[PDB]
């Protein structure tokens, strides 16, 4: 899993790799139903459910 | 004029700093660090290697009794053994048997390998800070390397850099640090002197070339037996060749926020964690009055492609009329957004575009660009793939970041029943006006 903030693997001896999340993909709209919620889940989730 | 700001510490991640200066032409930079680098104080503590026991050939004396002789030795461990009987070519070495006595002695020295293979257990406090920067300065690349102290600036073509002082006190190391030949290990070592029985640093010295050494190792003798002509004694077990197989990981693969570990001398590289202050000094000699400058009017800006990703997110098109021919820049007026290309050419009655990124999808925004204010407004979309190997520092946002019209919508959901209990206090304060004269 990667965090918001990043990864960093090494393999063997060799050189090593960076990782980083975009705004994922998907996931309502800015749609007709209400729905930007799951969009939600797209950006940066597991708190601002809190919020709501 | 003179400019002090602050950009983000990270590596990699350009920055677009506006100069705004009354009555003149204005004039953006853009930072870009390679390597930031904090460098820790040096103070040696003790050095350490792999020991090695020396005995001489054992005494022997029959038909009488040896005994030893007190010495300050590295570990002096002396023993008389009787009842002993040694073999050899004819047979036993001497004529009678039960007072053949062997006459025994240890001691401990450094090896032939410490003088070019060796750790060392270190001392080092609270670092400086070095760092080198590039910019581009009127389509000029300029490298810079400088101390992040406050006076070690830089005078390049006209130009007075001043980086730090550190607002990060944070580093990532201890006032602990062994260090072997190709890393280093935040670890706590045993002081001089008091080196345990099995761990290294059971022999210890203060240089190279210390002749007094201090060993903690317990070379005890035993005894031997019949023909056993040797000297048999408790092994000592040595500190490194199993600390070699007890590293644990070194710092370079478990430091915080990619800290990278180099060597001779020893640093930490590309330590990104919080902001460095920068401050800007160029004087007059540099900028062109505003009736030189080739200004621009009528601009109308639109955004027919946006996605808002750490990439080059979008590219909107704005529509200008040019003065003259002639060269000038471009910048946003919040942070939220960023744009890649600096200054742009334009000639006349035309138009230009350029490549933007941002996180917020309902990108509403203005950008200066010639000294002329412009606002743009669009909806963004989000991008189709999960990982990547770059980021960019514009999707830093809070949570006063824009929504769409979902803020219209929550706007819409906050209608309220303070009405409903307006006229609830105003019903019941018309009952209470039946006598509420002089309350
Ligand atoms: C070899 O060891 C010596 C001993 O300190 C050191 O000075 C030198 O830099 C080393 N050279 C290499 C190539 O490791
Ligand atoms: C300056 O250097 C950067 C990176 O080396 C490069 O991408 C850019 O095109 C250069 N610009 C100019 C004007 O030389």
């Amino acid at each position: 899993t990667v965090p918001t903030e990043g990864l960093e693997v090494t393999w063997g001896n060799n050189e090593p790799y960076k990782y980083w999340p975009q705004m994922s993909t998907n996931g309502t709209a800015h749609g007709h139903p209400h729905e930007i919620i799951l969009y939600y889940y797209e950006l940066y989730p597991t708190m601002t459910v809190v919020i709501v | 004029y003179e400019h002090v700001t602050v950009i983000p510490n990270t590596v990699g991640v350009p920055y677009k700093t506006l100069v705004n200066r009354p009555g003149y032409s204005p004039m953006v930079l853009e930072m870009e660090l390679q390597s930031v680098t904090l460098e820790p104080t040096l103070s040696l503590d003790y050095i350490t290697c792999e020991y090695k026991t020396v005995i001489p050939s054992p005494y022997v004396k029959c038909c009488g009794t040896a005994e030893c002789k007190d010495k300050s030795l590295p570990d002096y461990s002396c023993k008389v053994f009787t009842g002993v009987y040694p073999f050899m070519w004819g047979g036993a070495y001497c004529f009678c048997d039960a007072e053949n006595t062997q006459l025994s002695e240890a001691h401990v020295e450094k090896s032939e390998s410490c003088k070019t293979e060796f750790a060392s257990a270190y001392r080092a406090h609270t670092a400086s800070a070095s760092a080198k920067l590039r910019v581009l300065y009127q389509g000029n690349n300029i490298t810079v390397a400088a101390y992040a102290n406050g006076d070690h600036a830089v005078t390049v073509k006209d130009a007075k850099f001043v980086v730090g002082p550190m607002s990060s006190a944070w580093t990532p190391f201890d006032n602990k640090i062994v260090v072997y030949k190709g890393d280093v290990y935040n670890m706590d070592y045993p002081p001089f002197g008091a080196g345990r029985p099995g761990q290294f640093g059971d022999i210890q010295s203060r240089t190279p070339e210390s002749k007094d050494v201090y060993a903690n190792t317990q070379l005890v003798l035993q005894r031997p037996a019949a023909g056993t002509v040797h000297v048999p004694y408790s092994q000592a077990p040595s500190g490194f060749k199993y600390w070699l197989k007890e590293r644990g990981a070194s710092l370079q693969h478990t430091a915080p926020f990619g800290c990278q570990i180099a060597t001779n001398p020893v640093r930490a590289v590309n330590c990104a964690v919080g902001n460095i202050p920068i401050s800007i000094d160029i004087p007059d000699a540099a900028f062109t009055r505003v009736v030189d400058a080739p200004s621009v009017t009528d601009m109308s800006c639109e955004v027919p492609a946006c996605t808002h990703s750490s990439d080059f997110g979008g590219v909107a098109i704005i529509k200008y009329t040019a003065s003259k021919k002639g060269k000038c820049a471009v910048h946003s007026m919040t942070n939220a957004v960023t744009i890649r290309e600096a200054d742009v050419e334009v000639e006349g009655n035309s138009q230009l575009q350029i490549s933007f990124s941002t996180a917020l999808a309902s990108a509403e925004f203005r950008v200066q660009v010639c000294s002329t204010q412009v606002h743009c407004a669009a909806a963004c979309h989000p991008p189709k793939d999960h990982i990547v190997n770059y980021p960019a520092s514009h999707t830093t946002l809070g949570v006063q970041d824009i929504s769409t019209t979902a803020m219209s919508w929550v706007q819409k959901i906050t209608g309220g029943v303070g009405l409903i209990v307006a006229v609830a206090a105003l019903i019941l304060i018309v009952v209470l006006c039946v006598s509420f004269s002089r309350h």
